[PDB]
């Protein structure tokens, strides 16, 4: 009954006050986390402990991935440690961090953990394909930023870029009025 | 202006190899050694590390070393004599000498050091060896070097060396590096056409010892270029001045501010300097870059 | 049994298998079970790990659920190779003081024959070391 | 290095913040503070320590040629470590962005606000000496053109002292003392510029519309393009006093001018100035872009009037992607499956009434859709 009053467009607590385009995005996202159909009981309980319940999953995912890593801690990729949570939360429906509270809180968690643990998060490898997914750009601008070298190193499916360099290139050249860091501060 | 088929200058700054020493307590010196990748580290009971080399400033900039066109030869001699009169050698001689007087020629050995000291011994000089005690504390900016008791007397040597047909100006530089216990030292290393790193070495007494090369040292004195578009950090002075962290050329020929495009405008720069209105900062920046490449020397030919 | 890796790095994955073999031997205080790698090639340690004399520990079971696992000669640790690094040469002199330290000198020419260190760490302290293992 | 955060203010500029950190922590000036800050970034192995400037003027990340990504990593490193309580320093900087305006003007971004690049001041920054001696800092609004009066003191800004010398607070401190005469600068009263200054500051100013701050600067850049001159404070407030029927009066006069000067008429031949100069200011959010929201309101009730004059205007495949907000690959796909009815990309093969109704069919969004101007 709470989700039905929440999907209708009214204020339902503890669920967040979001626009109607985003409230359906959380329901599709919650079906991807449990990898099953939608459960009404665990959905309301998950936002009752917001945001520290969502922080508890990301800690358990990076502890699970690091222990089961098949490559050298320096050869770790972004899809090998945060391939499920990050790529499954970019466009739900879009990158407006004012209303996409999943991507807004995941970038809040990864900002205070960039150069902790000897720079574990900031040294994660990325391609040129999955750099355009985060930066919201094209492969022509990526190939231009290796000519003028704003971005520091072409095979598009090659792992030549680090996550801390892509995260700080976004804070330099790719913010917008909706997708920028000033909402989760 | 056309480039001739013969145009070449000699360099006006001549550094040498940097030799490393280990000073033990009770003050006796021993050349530093290394293992074989090669690894070099400070021995255990050591106090500090000496470094010593020499720099000359020897006025080869005034005339070309080789020039088969008498029109282009007279174009140089007007440029150097008008740069000297209108602008002066105070700006370039300050920027070269600050790389000697801090530890710029100590590339990655300044890194993680407690303190380091520089002692100059200029040759046409009376006495009282010029000392620079505790850089990273005392000598931070340009004004910190000027507050030294004798900074004007050493800048005016390099000015006199460039402003005379026989200017000599020899400096004997000696450093004193206080490292942590069993610390890194990073010397220069050889070029192999191929982790697998070989050091450059000489022989002092009967033992191999790492050096920091003569061409490596001259590339640290000539990190002056910041006159290029944006100019975030200084670049080693060269034609189409490159960076080597990123393999890029700032001052590309598409920019129009490389050294070979400024040579074609060298006739234009003579009437700017021979007027009475002070030149714009951008034009002088191209005059500092023009002079710093003639101090660097090189073949300037074509065809 | 032999565990064959099929997903990668065989260096930093065979070193994790020995840490589970390490922590097993202090719960039960047993030292009988040993380790060897049949594919001990020069390029890499290999993708095959076998124990002779562990599969009910939490590490091997969770790694089994994923797509990657399968579940004469002597392999001994050489800690003289740990003394050949220049950080270890300074550890050696501090004991001999506890005396001219300048009387010592470096070897300046050393040859090392196929040390195959597996990187691990300690849990009693927060400190790192290697497994320099030869034949 | 260990520092102390001063009194925080969300309207303080970045160049005014480093002066207050240096004065609180006992440094001599800001030249010394940035040079000691570069020394700290070297000691903790930052990749771009050598590009950190010692000049206060080039500190902002739009100034850096290739150090833009290393500059914001440097700014994020300082706020996490060198302070007793973490400040907000990325929120005060002026970053570049990939957002373009109409037709091709680039843009910059400061926190939760996007500015036009052409309205950024680069020669000399004016100031208000009354705010310098009451608030104790400088605001970011002094770096942008159009903001000519103070929104809280109603006094014009100053660029020159009484002795002919300019006063830049980045090089002459925050006190308000000149360099040549070492005296406080004597001041130099309208209403129409006071309303826009209170409107650009973020407060409600009537009759100007309640817009977010990213959109209020977009109207000022748009108003300079209509008059094809500099910004006029008197005609700007009067234009929104008769909203929306003043903006309706221009569009009628533009279509009467281009008809007199008909099946071959193009969209760029009748509405080439108003339509293409109002798409992205900064974006297509019709809830807040009231110019594009009202222009599509005017062209909806005039599609098949006058024997379908507006609905038969020719368009290319290039300028179809500008309206639909798509790419040339989706346009070439919709001529394969023929949702869109007719390839040369610069060829006039599509009509405006078909592009307008294809947008209502396949290209609406939660922000760019018709449901706001109803
Ligand atoms: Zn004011
Ligand atoms: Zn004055």
């Amino acid at each position: 009954c709470t989700v039905s009053n929440w999907l209708a467009g009214h204020e339902s607590k503890p669920l967040p006050n979001l626009p109607k385009s985003y409230r359906w995005g959380l329901v599709h996202w919650w079906m991807g986390i449990k990898d099953s159909e939608f459960d009404h009981f665990s959905f309301v309980q998950f936002f009752s402990n917001w945001p520290r319940s969502f922080h508890s999953i990301i800690e358990d995912e990076v502890e699970f991935n690091l222990e089961h890593a098949v490559v050298s801690t320096s050869e770790l990729r972004l899809k090998d440690l945060l391939g499920r949570l990050f790529f499954g939360s970019i466009r739900l429906p879009e990158r407006n961090l004012q209303h996409n509270i999943i991507l807004g809180e995941l970038l809040c968690y990864l900002e205070n953990r960039l150069w902790q643990d000897k720079g574990l998060i900031a040294n994660l490898k990325m391609n040129a394909l999955e750099a355009t997914v985060m930066l919201n750009c094209s492969l022509d601008q990526i190939a231009s930023m290796v000519e003028q070298r704003i971005l520091k190193p072409l095979d598009v499916t090659d792992y030549l870029f680090h996550f801390g360099d892509i995260f700080c290139l976004w804070l330099a050249e790719f913010q917008s009025d909706e997708f920028n860091r000033s909402f989760y501060v | 202006m056309k480039l001739p088929t013969n145009l070449a200058y000699e360099r006006s700054i001549d550094p040498s190899d940097v030799c490393f020493f280990v000073v033990w307590p009770d003050d006796r010196k021993t050349p530093l050694t290394y293992n074989s990748v090669d690894f070099c580290h400070v021995p255990y009971g050591a106090s500090h590390i000496e470094c010593s080399f020499s720099v000359s400033f020897s006025s080869e900039l005034r005339q070309p070393y080789k020039c088969n066109s008498s029109k282009v030869k007279q174009t140089l001699v007007q440029l150097v004599e008008l740069y000297e009169t209108k602008i002066g050698w105070t700006e370039l001689a300050t920027r070269y000498l600050m790389n000697i007087c801090n530890g710029k020629w100590l590339w990655k050995n300044t890194r993680k050091a407690y303190c380091w000291n520089i002692v100059l011994t200029p040759w046409p000089w009376n006495g009282e060896k010029v000392g620079f005690e505790d850089i990273r504390t005392n000598y931070t900016s340009r004004q910190d070097f000027k507050n030294n008791k004798n900074w004007s007397a050493i800048v005016e040597m390099i000015k006199t060396a460039f402003s005379s047909t026989d200017g000599l100006a020899i400096f004997e530089v000696r450093a004193t590096l206080h490292l942590p216990t069993n610390a890194m030292v990073r010397p220069s290393q050889v070029f192999t056409e191929k982790n697998s790193r070989v050091f450059q070495s000489t022989t002092i007494d009967g033992e191999r010892s790492p050096i920091l090369g003569a061409f490596k040292t001259g590339a640290a004195i000539a990190t002056i270029d910041d006159w290029y578009p944006e100019a975030t950090e200084p670049l080693r002075v060269g034609r189409f001045g490159v960076h080597r962290e990123d393999v890029t050329c700032y001052r590309h020929p598409s920019t129009g501010k490389d050294f070979f495009s400024i040579l074609q405008q060298a006739e234009h720069y003579i009437e700017v300097l021979s007027a009475n209105k002070t030149p714009a900062q951008e034009t002088i920046n191209d005059m500092h870059f023009l002079m710093a490449n003639l101090i660097k020397g090189g073949m300037f030919q074509h065809k | 049994k032999t565990i064959t890796f099929l997903p990668c790095n065989n260096e930093s994955l065979a070193a994790k298998c020995l840490r589970v073999l390490h922590g097993f031997n202090y719960q039960y205080e047993t030292r009988n079970i040993g380790v060897s790698f049949p594919l001990w090639c020069d390029a890499t340690v290999g993708k095959k790990i076998s124990f002779v004399s562990l599969l009910k520990q939490h590490y091997f079971v969770q790694m089994e659920q994923l797509q990657y696992f399968h579940i004469y000669v002597s392999f001994r640790r050489c800690q003289s190779i740990d003394k050949l690094t220049a950080a270890g040469l300074a550890r050696k002199i501090r004991r001999l003081e506890k005396f001219d330290p300048s009387s010592f000198a470096q070897k300046e020419h050393t040859a090392i024959a196929h040390y195959h260190s597996l990187g691990e760490s300690s849990k009693q302290t927060n400190r790192n070391f290697r497994l320099n293992i030869r034949m | 290095m260990f520092l102390q955060r001063p009194k925080p203010y969300s309207d303080e500029s970045l160049e005014s913040f480093f002066i207050r950190v240096a004065n609180k922590n006992g440094y001599g000036d800001v030249h010394r503070f940035l040079e000691a800050t570069k020394r700290f970034l070297q000691d903790i192995d930052h990749n771009g320590y050598q590009t950190f400037p010692t000049d206060i003027t080039r500190i902002n990340p739009y100034s850096a040629k290739n150090s833009s990504s290393a500059r914001t990593a440097s700014f994020l490193k300082l706020a996490q470590l060198t302070f007793n309580e973490p400040p907000e320093l990325l929120g005060l900087a002026i970053n570049r962005t990939n957002m373009k305006y109409s037709p091709s003007t680039s843009a910059v971004v400061r926190g939760a606000e996007v500015f036009p690049r052409s309205l950024l001041r680069t020669h000399s920054i004016p100031c208000c000496p009354l705010c310098l001696r009451e608030n104790g800092y400088a605001s970011y609004l002094w770096h942008f053109q159009g903001y000519e009066y103070c929104h809280s003191h109603n006094v014009p800004l100053i660029t020159t002292c009484s002795c002919g010398k300019e006063f830049d607070y980045r090089v002459s401190g925050l006190k308000g003392i000149c360099c040549k005469c070492k005296e406080p600068i004597t001041l130099t009263g309208h209403e129409a510029a006071c309303t826009v200054s209170n409107w650009l500051a973020g407060h409600e100013s009537k009759p100007l519309p309640n817009l977010p701050k990213s959109y209020r600067w977009g109207l000022v850049h748009w108003w300079m393009g209509i008059k094809d001159s500099e910004f006029d404070h008197f005609s700007f407030v009067q234009f929104f006093s008769n909203w929306p029927r003043s903006f309706h009066s221009i569009i009628e006069d533009e279509v009467e001018f281009n008809l007199e000067h008909t099946s071959e008429l193009r969209l760029k031949d009748l509405l080439g100035r108003l339509f293409f100069g109002s798409i992205r200011l900064p974006e297509r959010n019709l809830q807040h872009n009231i110019i594009l929201g009202e222009l599509l309101c005017y062209l909806e009730n005039r599609l098949w009037q006058d024997k379908g004059l507006i609905a038969n205007l020719k368009m290319n495949a290039l300028e179809a992607t500008v309206m639909l907000n798509c790419s040339l690959d989706q346009i070439a796909s919709m001529v394969e499956q023929r949702i869109l009815k007719p390839l040369d990309v610069t060829d006039y093969l599509f009509h405006f009434g078909d592009i307008f109704c294809l947008w209502l069919a396949e290209f609406q969004s939660d922000e760019f859709n018709r449901s706001f101007y109803v």
